[PDB]
Parts: structure tokens; C-alpha cells; sequence
């Protein structure tokens, strides 16, 4: 069982140590260890293949070795970059286990303000029994914030438990939402408040 | 040399036979050490190894689903079929076709990731509908168009504007299953309303199970 | 595929004289206008050599003389071929010749001289042969029944593959290739010389050198001698697989050698023009 | 292959460059229990013998002359006067599958004794006692060919190791298999010591106009003296002439009168050593 | 095995007649310099008799 911590984040440019457990007799000698790096939405990239030596495809400052019974990929130079999920992998006596995962993030980012843009549906999906008041929530780095609706009646869910967990090229996770309504009612409602709350800027 | 092509049906029935054809080229299952295999990984969860086809026709299985796990190979067609019998409802995960090039190099090659869901709900038609700006769509200046699609159970869908020509700056972020039981996602491509009527915007929906290539142009619509 | 094809009416074989034949280069030294002598294994001049006839006469009565017997190989042999259609194309050796000693397969049907030092058990009377197909109108090789129990091999010296004509036409002889299959100190020294001839039933007189072809470093025991001739079989001539073979017209003048000193006379260009037997009439001594 | 079915790859007519193999430094061990690791690239043999077998990392010392082992005393033994060499490297890179690679085989239970250089295909069941087998896998009868498993993440003593034996046997046939005879640059118009394949001596290597025969290489003179040879690399005639030598004769008057001398380098143009030729 | 008695395996060149040879420097075999580190092609020149 290659149990890994949830998310050990640190300051950029720091040699934070990633660890997984002893991998006892179920794992014979712990000689074939390969850390992974799975970016959200893409395939994992191999940062190391052996205990110490790394492959020639993604040769970078990703260094690490096993001291006594656990491996730790220490990154010091090329640390201020994108973040992903780490996975230490090894073979057991009869099987191959990947264990848990380490969703290491880059702590420290200047937050200014999110994006609150209302996008009413055009006159194409209304008459098709598919009216939807979509709301775009983006321009915020830390995770996916929770959207709040206070459109003068009550906080209704209406199917917004998505948060769209997918980062863009700028590593900014957008917390967009949608809204399911009645077939045809446009003039009877008002501007649905989509003032999302964000860490640092509640508005 | 890396021509890994992951295929197979996404929406499958409960207790069915899953077929995952992984086509490749270059390296084959002839030199010792080279071994193709599949790795199971649920969306947002960790990874786990299921099958590993080796050069010596060795079908190494995992003890978790040893009774139901089966995989074959084809050296002539360069296609490896993973036959996961008795698809349980919990088996919904994202499979990954890899290649064990050697004992030390643990799964050098990796595929793209094909999401396979298992349920009794049948497939549905798309809901491709443009998102044109309205009179109350001006908040801070961002009034980009959209290709919101809903009313479809198969989760993996891709939106390609102009058949992969206007795909510069696409921010289409997919979503998860809603409370009703239908997925939905819209495009957040960085296209202002200024250069909207002079250029053609056609988001070709790519639905794998239903195989419906619906095309719909985008124009600024009035009230 | 070994079936015995004798079909022979043998007669007491005749013998011919060696008119200054069997002189090669004992080494690779270059000398101009030098009369250096040495103790080598050259062929003595004016000596009775063994003659084997291989002409199939089909006239009034004719004869089917087809001789390929075993010959005691003491130290060497002076091989000649006064052929006109390239009939003789094989040379095999050995001590017992039945899966006991390392044998040879020096033969060239139509491709190249495949010097394969193999240890198969070839059968007692092997023979090659070509067919005159009526559907192709060409002399192609289609018979390679020499060895039966092919075993592992030790040395391969396949030369450049080529294509001959194998035209079994009659008339006057126009080619002569001499060879010396001697072996001393485990070195199968091979000599060769292609000289044109114009004769009917006599050995050509004169002097001719013998340039070395190849020096095989294999050190096997050679105490016998066997030739492999070609059977130009045809469909117009009747017969069966045991008697329907039509031999050509050729003859090889084999001759045993012995230690004998010789007085070589190198030319100004570096070739041996004349030589003295050093054992003939007292004038030569 | 394995120790049970170790094959023999005998190749003749070689130029065996063992220097690049000794300078490779990629294998685990290279120390062989035969001739010294040096000077073996200049001695010439008749032919080379090659084998192929794998043994775990715990018995890599059982391929030495005068050793005992349950794996080596019944699969592959060493000669009493082994003079060749044995090379082995870590095979845990491409021949070790997960769960135990059962491709290779091994045999440890044999009633008879094994002789050096004796490859057997004995597959019949073995009896570990006096009771006959009669074709059963029960008591007092065990199958000799067991599963040679390869755990990919086990100790070093269990990792696979590809072993090859290079026996330098000598026979009565002339020596053919030997390594590189390196050459140097060409020297012209200078008294230098040459190291040709056939001749070794001193002299001046100049050019000439005489042409040798296509098969002839060397060349002598009337009184058995070398005059010109052919360069083995490039087909060309090189006139080999003995460089300038002679005798020094000191012509001096009476020492009571003066003390000056005048040397005379005899039969030399003295451009190679008051000058008056 | 009395390990007090040992002999030298080899050296760079042949020893002169009646000449002492007391050295610890390992033999630099191959082409890569040993730099005083023992390993491949850097065996110890001395070896016990056993
Ligand atoms: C040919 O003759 C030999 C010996 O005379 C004999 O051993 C062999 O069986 C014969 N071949 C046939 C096909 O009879
Ligand atoms: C020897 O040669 C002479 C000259 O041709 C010949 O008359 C004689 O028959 C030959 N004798 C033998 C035994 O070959
Ligand atoms: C000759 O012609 C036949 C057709 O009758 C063909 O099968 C064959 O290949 C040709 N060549 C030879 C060498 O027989
Ligand atoms: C292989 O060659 C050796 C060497 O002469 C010989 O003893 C052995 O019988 C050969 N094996 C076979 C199967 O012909
Ligand atoms: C064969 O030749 C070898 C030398 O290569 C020699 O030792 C041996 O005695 C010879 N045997 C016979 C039967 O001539
Ligand atoms: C020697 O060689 C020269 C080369 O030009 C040639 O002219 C001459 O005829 C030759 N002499 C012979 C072959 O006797
Ligand atoms: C040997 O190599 C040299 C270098 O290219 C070349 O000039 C020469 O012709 C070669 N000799 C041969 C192939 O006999
Ligand atoms: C000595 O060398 C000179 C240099 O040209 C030459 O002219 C002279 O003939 C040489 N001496 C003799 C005796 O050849």
C-alpha cells in the first residue's frame, strides 16, 4: 500500500519532500520506484523511473532517492511551475499497486477579484424547452469556490454541484454553474444574483 | 513511435462485457521486457493496475477482480483488447493504456484517458445551442459566445469549433452529473463580441456512443 | 535421393604425358630475372598422368564411359579440364567419406563456388546434372542430389553469386582451367589458371603458371579424391531415372605429385616463363 | 537460454576484439578465471566457443573452476583446466516479469553425476530414493525441471544474471580466431623500423615504378634480400631500401706534431649525418 | 586460511631484478582513471594466498 498524503503544499522554490509508506514484505525490496505527475485533464508524466535516475524525456531538476525504505522526489530548481498529483509506484510480490496520491499545489498566489458575468440564453434554446441561465465564474486561482444564489426568493440548488474541476492554460480553476428553469418564462423573472464568494474577495 | 489510440464504448450496460481496443505501432510484443497493460483510475481518485499483457503471451491478472478480469492481444493488428467481464456499477473509471517498456521503467508510455460509465440509462440526443449576447449580458466586458449542450447521459464529449480550426483559446470546462441525471457543459472560448458576426463560429459536437455529428452556426441573435 | 547410376562400359584407361605442366608459385615473393630454386611438391615433367574419359558417344555403337572413382591422395594432385561446356564443377575430399571425418563441398553448379566445410554423410556415388527443358528453352540447373544426411557445418566461403549458360554444345574445346588441391601444414592452398586451348584428344603442350586462388586455413585430413561431374539430361533422349542420363564430352587429367626440387625462372615482369625439372636427363640436372 | 538447455555458438574465422568488451564497463563482473585479462587480444586461437545460461545472483560464484553448487553440479560444470573466460551481467532489466517470470528453467534433482561440457535434455522424472517412480508425481519421485521464477523486486541474490562462457580451446588446426592488429601512419623517406604482417625490420620506405602481381605481396632480390613490399592497407609498391650506414675512418697525423683529426663517413652522401663530398 | 601471507597480482610493468615493491596504489585497468577509488577495473594489486 503506497499510501500518500493528501496535499503537502509549500512555498514556491522550496524542496518540499513527498513521501509514501514503508511498503513492507508485500513489496519485496523497493528497488523499482517511479514517481508520477498527473496534470488535471491530461496523462501523467514520468518524473523518475528508478530509485535515483530519471528518464530522458522529462529530464529536469526532478531529483530523488530512497534512503532506507521510502522514496522522496526533491525538487529545488524547477519548482515555481505548474502543479499536479504525484504517485509513487512499485511492484509487489505478485501484483502492481499505485497506492494513493499527493495532490501537491503551489501555495502563494496574489488574488485580486473573480469574474461574475451573467449570460442569458439567446432566442434559440428558449422555444426548444431548454431555457438555461448560465453563469460564468472564473479568474480565481485557489480551487473552485462555491457559488451563491440570492435571487430575491431563496437559495435554490437547481443543479450547480459541478464547479467544473478543470484548469485552463493559466492554471486558473473556474467555478462555473448553470440553471434549469421552466420551459418558457423570460419576462416574469429578474436578474438572478450570481455573486460568487471567493477567498479574499467575498463580492 | 508513440501511437497509442484508446477506444471502446463509454456507456455500457450493467453486468456487460467491456471492450477496450488499444491500437499502437512501432514497438511490438516481440522483444522481451516490452509489455502492454491497462490501469484503472476513477475520476478524481488514485490509480490501480488491472491487466498487463507481456511479450510471452502471459496474462498477468490482479487479485482484486481475478475472476472477472480477462485480456487478449493481437501482434498482427497491433491492437490489445481488454475484456472486463461482469461490469459492476462501481467499475466506473477512466482506463489508461500504457506500455511497460522495461522492468525499471514503470509504464513509460501513456494514453489519453477514456471514461467508461456503466448504467441502465440509454443514450440521448445532443442539445447544441449557441449562446448569443443579450441586452443584459454586459457585466464587465466579457460576453463571449457558447455552445452549451445538455440532455445527454454519456459524459465524454468534445466540442471542436470549425472542426479544429478556431480552437485557439478554448476554455470549455466540463461538469459533473446534475441532480436530474443529465450532464451539461458550455464553451468559454476567449472570443469578444466585436469579432463575432464577421467570422463563422460552428461548434461540431463529437458524441462517441450516439455518433451524431450535429452542426450549428452562431450569429448574434436579437430579442 | 541416392540411387546408383553406373550404366558404364569401362575399358582399360590410357595415360598421357605431362609436357611441362604442374608449376605454381611457391610463395608471394616478387623477383625479376632470378633463377632461384626451391624444394617444393611440383609435378614432374614428362610423367605419365592418369586419364579419365567422360565422353558419351552416340554414333554407330558408341560408349557410355562415365568414370568418377576414388583416388588415393598422397600429397597433392594436378587437376586439369579440357572441357568445352563446363561439365566438371565439383571437388570433394575426405579420409573415410562416411560421416567420420570433416569433409568438403567445393562445388559450383551455376551460382558460385560454395566452399562449405561441412561434415555431412554423402552417399557412395554422387552426381550433379542439368535439364534441357522444352517449356523454357534454357539450360537451367535442377539436380543437386549430392548429400543426403546434411549435418552441421564449420566454414562458409560463398563467393559472389553469378549466372552461367550451361550450353552443352559440341565442337572444339575452347577452355582449360587447371587447379592444384594440395594441402600442407593444414593450409588448403588452391591454385587456378584459365588458359584457352584448341585441341581434340591431346593434352596441350607448353608452359603455364598457376596463380593461387585461396588459402583455406582448415587443417583436416585429405587422403582421398572424388570428382563431381554434370549430367546434361534431356527429354528427347529416352530412358529412366537410372539410365536416362546423357553425359557430355570432357576429361580431367589428374596426376599425383611428389617432393621434387625445381629451378624456376622468373621473368622481368614477375612471372614464371620456364622451369627445369632438376631430375630429368642430366642436361636438366 | 537457461542452465538446463545451454546452447553452443561456435564461430570460426573471426577477428575477436575483446578490447572493446573489456573497455565496455557495462557488465557486472569481468574477472575471468583463465588467462590474464590483458595480452589475450594478441594470442591467436583456432575458434571460439560461446554458451548461454542464467543463474540467480546468489550463485554467480558457481561458474568458477573448483566450485560446488546444487545448481551448477547438475546443469553446467566447469572444466578442470578452464583457460577461457566467463562474462556475466545483471539480467534484471528486460527478462524479469511481475509475479515470477517462469520462462527460463532449471534442474536440481539428478541421480547421476554431471561432467564438464555435457548438455543433457534429460526430462524424465527423477527418483529421490530406492522406490521406482512408474510415472507418478507422489512420494519418492520429483520432477527435475522446476519453475525458475523471477521476482522483479526481490533481493540481489534472486535477480537474473545472463552468463556467457568464452572457452579459448586450442586444437591441432592452425589458429584463426584472434583480435585486432592495429597499424600506424605511413612514413616516407626515413630510416624507420617497420612492423609489417610478414616482415619486421629497418629501412627507408620510398616509392618506385615496379609493379607486383595481384596476389604477390612481398619481394626479394638475387642474394635473398628484400627490396620492396606492398602496403596491406592501400595497394601500392613501397621500395624498402637499407638506410645510410658505413664506417668512420679518422685520418689523423702524428700526435706529436698536431692534435687535429678529420673523420670520413664512408659510402655516405653525409646529408643524413670543411664539408667536401 | 592464513591471511598474513599475500602476493601482488600485477603491476604497470615488469619489476627490476632485486628491487623492492611496496605500494598501495591500485592498478588502473581499462581507460577510466580510478582516482583512488576501488571498483571495476580498479582491483587491489595485492591478494591473500589463502
Ligand atoms: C548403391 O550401392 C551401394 C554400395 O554398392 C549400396 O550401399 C546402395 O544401397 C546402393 N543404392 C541403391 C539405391 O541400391
Ligand atoms: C607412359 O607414357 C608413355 C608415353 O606416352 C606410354 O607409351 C606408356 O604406355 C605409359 N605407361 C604407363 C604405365 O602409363
Ligand atoms: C519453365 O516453364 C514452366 C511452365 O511450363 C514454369 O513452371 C517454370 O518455372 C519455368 N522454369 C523452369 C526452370 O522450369
Ligand atoms: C556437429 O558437429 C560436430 C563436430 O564434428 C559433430 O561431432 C556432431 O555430430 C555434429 N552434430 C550433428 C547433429 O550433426
Ligand atoms: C590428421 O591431421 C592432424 C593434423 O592436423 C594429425 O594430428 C592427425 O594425426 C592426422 N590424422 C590422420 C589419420 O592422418
Ligand atoms: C611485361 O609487361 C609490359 C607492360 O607494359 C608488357 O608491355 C610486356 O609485353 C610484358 N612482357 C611479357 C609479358 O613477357
Ligand atoms: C583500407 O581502408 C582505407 C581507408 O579508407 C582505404 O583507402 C583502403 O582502400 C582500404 N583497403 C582495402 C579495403 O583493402
Ligand atoms: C648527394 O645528394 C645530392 C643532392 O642532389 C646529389 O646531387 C648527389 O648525386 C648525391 N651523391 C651521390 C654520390 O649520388
Amino acid at each position: 500500500a503506497l499510501t500518500q498524503p493528501a496535499s503537502v503544499s509549500g512555498s514556491p522554490g522550496l524542496s518540499i519532500t513527498i513521501s509514501c509508506t514503508a511498503t513492507s514484505s508485500d513489496v519485496g525490496a523497493y528497488n523499482y520506484v517511479s514517481w508520477y505527475q498527473q496534470h488535471p485533464g491530461q496523462a501523467p508524466k514520468l518524473m523518475i523511473y528508478d530509485v535515483s535516475k530519471r528518464p530522458s524525456g522529462v529530464s529536469n531538476r526532478f531529483s530523488g532517492s530512497k534512503s532506507a525504505n521510502t522514496a522522496s522526489l526533491t525538487i529545488s530548481g524547477l519548482q515555481a511551475e505548474d502543479e499536479a498529483d504525484y504517485y509513487c509506484s512499485s511492484y509487489t510480490t505478485t501484483s502492481v499497486v499505485f497506492g494513493g496520491g499527493t495532490k501537491l499545489t503551489v501555495l502563494g498566489q496574489p488574488k485580486a477579484a473573480p469574474s461574475v458575468t451573467l449570460f442569458p440564453p439567446s432566442s434559440e434554446e428558449l422555444q426548444a424547452n431548454k431555457a438555461t441561465l448560465v453563469c460564468l465564474i472564473s479568474d480565481f486561482y485557489p480551487g473552485a469556490v462555491t457559488v451563491a444564489w440570492k435571487a430575491d426568493s431563496s437559495p435554490v440548488k437547481a443543479g450547480v454541484e459541478t464547479t467544473t474541476p478543470s484548469k485552463q492554460s493559466n492554471n486558473k480553476y473556474a467555478a462555473s454553474s448553470y440553471l434549469s428553469l421552466t420551459p418558457e418564462q423570460w419576462k416574469s423573472h429578474r436578474s438572478y444574483s450570481c455573486q460568487v464568494t471567493h477567498e479574499g474577495s467575498t463580492v | 513511435q508513440v501511437t497509442l489510440r484508446e477506444s471502446g464504448p463509454t456507456l455500457v450496460k450493467p453486468k456487460q462485457t467491456l471492450t477496450l481496443t488499444c491500437t499502437f505501432s512501432g514497438f511490438s510484443l516481440s522483444t522481451p521486457g516490452g509489455g502492454v497493460g491497462w490501469i484503472r483510475q476513477p475520476p478524481g481518485k488514485a490509480l490501480e493496475w488491472l491487466a498487463l499483457i507481456y511479450w510471452d503471451d502471459d496474462k498477468r491478472y490482479s487479485p482484486s477482480l481475478k475472476s472477472s478480469l480477462t485480456i487478449t492481444k493481437d501482434t498482427s493488428k497491433n491492437q490489445v483488447v481488454l475484456t472486463m467481464t461482469n461490469m459492476d456499477p462501481v467499475d466506473t473509471a477512466t482506463y489508461y493504456c500504457a506500455r511497460l517498456t522495461a522492468a525499471d521503467t514503470i509504464f513509460d508510455c501513456w494514453g489519453q484517458g477514456t471514461l467508461v460509465t456503466v448504467s441502465s440509462a440509454s443514450t440521448k440526443g445532443p442539445s447544441v445551442f449557441p449562446l448569443a449576447p443579450s441586452s443584459k449580458s454586459t457585466s464587465g466586458g466579457t460576453a463571449a459566445l457558447g455552445c452549451l449542450v445538455k440532455d445527454y447521459f454519456p459524459e465524454p464529449v468534445t466540442v471542436s469549433w470549425n472542426s479544429g480550426a478556431l480552437t485557439s483559446g478554448v476554455h470549455t470546462f466540463p461538469a459533473v452529473l446534475q441532480s436530474s441525471g443529465l450532464y451539461s457543459l458550455s464553451s468559454v472560448v476567449t472570443v469578444p463580441s466585436s469579432s463575432l458576426g464577421t467570422q463563422t463560429y460552428i461548434c461540431n459536437v463529437n458524441h462517441k456512443p450516439s455518433n451524431t455529428k450535429v452542426d450549428k452556426r452562431v450569429e448574434p441573435k436579437s430579442c | 535421393q541416392c540411387v546408383n547410376l553406373t550404366t558404364r562400359t569401362q575399358l582399360p584407361p590410357a595415360y598421357t604425358n605431362s609436357f611441362t605442366r604442374g608449376v605454381y608459385y611457391p610463395d608471394k615473393v616478387f623477383r625479376s630475372s632470378v633463377l632461384h630454386s626451391t624444394q617444393d611438391l611440383f609435378l614432374p615433367f614428362f610423367s605419365n598422368v592418369t586419364w579419365f574419359h567422360a565422353i558419351h558417344v552416340s554414333g554407330t555403337n558408341g560408349t557410355k564411359r562415365f568414370d568418377n572413382p576414388v583416388l588415393p591422395f598422397n600429397d597433392g594432385v594436378y587437376f586439369a579440364s579440357t572441357e568445352k561446356s563446363n561439365i566438371i564443377r565439383g571437388w570433394i575430399f575426405g579420409t573415410t567419406l562416411d560421416s567420420k571425418t570433416q569433409s568438403l563441398l567445393i562445388v559450383n553448379n551455376a551460382t558460385n563456388v560454395v566452399i562449405k566445410v561441412c561434415e555431412f554423410q554423402f552417399c557412395n556415388d554422387p552426381f550433379l546434372g542439368v535439364y534441357y527443358h522444352k517449356n523454357n528453352k534454357s539450360w537451367m540447373e535442377s539436380e543437386f542430389r549430392v548429400y543426403s544426411s546434411a549435418n552441421n557445418c564449420t566454414f562458409e566461403y560463398v563467393s559472389q553469386p553469378f549466372l552461367m549458360d550451361l550450353e552443352g554444345k559440341q565442337g572444339n574445346f575452347k577452355n582449360l582451367r587447371e587447379f592444384v588441391f594440395k594441402n600442407i601444414d593444414g593450409y588448403f592452398k588452391i591454385y587456378s589458371k584459365h588458359t584457352p586451348i584448341n585441341l581434340v584428344r591431346d593434352l596441350p603442350q607448353g608452359f603455364s603458371a598457376l596463380e593461387p586462388l585461396v588459402d583455406l586455413p582448415i587443417g583436416i585430413n585429405i587422403t582421398r579424391f572424388q570428382t563431381l561431374l554434370a549430367l546434361h539430361r534431356s527429354y528427347l533422349t529416352p530412358g529412366d531415372s537410372s539410365s536416362g542420363w546423357t553425359a557430355g564430352a570432357a576429361a580431367y587429367y589428374v596426376g599425383y605429385l611428389q617432393p621434387r626440387t625445381f629451378l624456376l625462372k622468373y621473368n622481368e615482369n614477375g612471372t614464371i616463363t620456364d622451369a627445369v625439372d632438376c631430375a630429368l636427363d642430366p642436361l636438366s640436372e | 537460454a537457461s542452465v538446463y538447455a545451454w546452447n553452443r555458438k561456435r564461430i570460426s574465422n573471426c577477428v575477436a576484439d575483446y578490447s572493446v568488451l573489456y573497455n565496455s564497463a557495462s557488465f557486472s563482473t569481468f574477472k575471468c578465471y583463465g588467462v590474464s585479462p590483458t595480452k589475450l587480444n594478441d594470442l591467436c586461437f583456432t575458434n571460439v566457443y560461446a554458451d548461454s545460461f542464467v543463474i540467480r545472483g546468489d550463485e554467480v560464484r558457481q561458474i568458477a573452476p573448483g566450485q560446488t553448487g546444487k545448481i551448477a553440479d547438475y546443469n553446467y560444470k566447469l572444466p578442470d583446466d578452464f583457460t577461457g573466460c566467463v562474462i556475466a551481467w545483471n539480467s534484471n532489466n528486460l527478462d524479469s516479469k511481475v509475479g515470477g517470470n517462469y520462462n527460463y528453467l532449471y534442474r536440481l534433482f539428478r541421480k547421476s553425476n554431471l561432467k564438464p561440457f555435457e548438455r543433457d535434455i534429460s526430462t524424465e522424472i527423477y527418483q529421490a530414493g530406492s522406490t521406482p517412480c512408474n510415472g507418478v508425481e507422489g512420494f519418492n519421485c520429483y520432477f527435475p525441471l522446476q519453475s525458475y521464477g523471477f521476482q522483479p523486486t526481490n533481493g540481489v541474490g534472486y535477480q537474473p544474471y545472463r552468463v556467457v562462457v568464452l572457452s579459448f580451446e586450442l586444437l591441432h588446426a592452425p589458429a584463426t580466431v584472434c583480435g585486432p592488429k592495429k597499424s600506424t601512419n605511413l612514413v616516407k623517406n626515413k630510416c624507420v623500423n617497420f612492423n609489417f604482417n610478414g616482415l619486421t625490420g629497418t629501412g627507408v620506405l620510398t616509392e618506385s615504378n615496379k609493379k607486383f602481381l595481384p596476389f604477390q605481396q612481398f619481394g626479394r632480390d638475387i642474394a635473398d634480400t628484400t627490396d620492396a613490399v606492398r602496403d596491406p592497407q592501400t595497394l601500392e609498391i613501397l621500395d624498402i631500401t637499407p638506410c645510410s650506414f658505413g664506417g668512420v675512418s679518422v685520418i689523423t697525423p702524428g700526435t706529436n706534431t698536431s692534435n687535429q683529426v678529420a673523420v670520413l663517413y664512408q659510402d655516405v652522401n653525409c646529408t643524413e649525418v670543411n664539408v667536401f663530398q
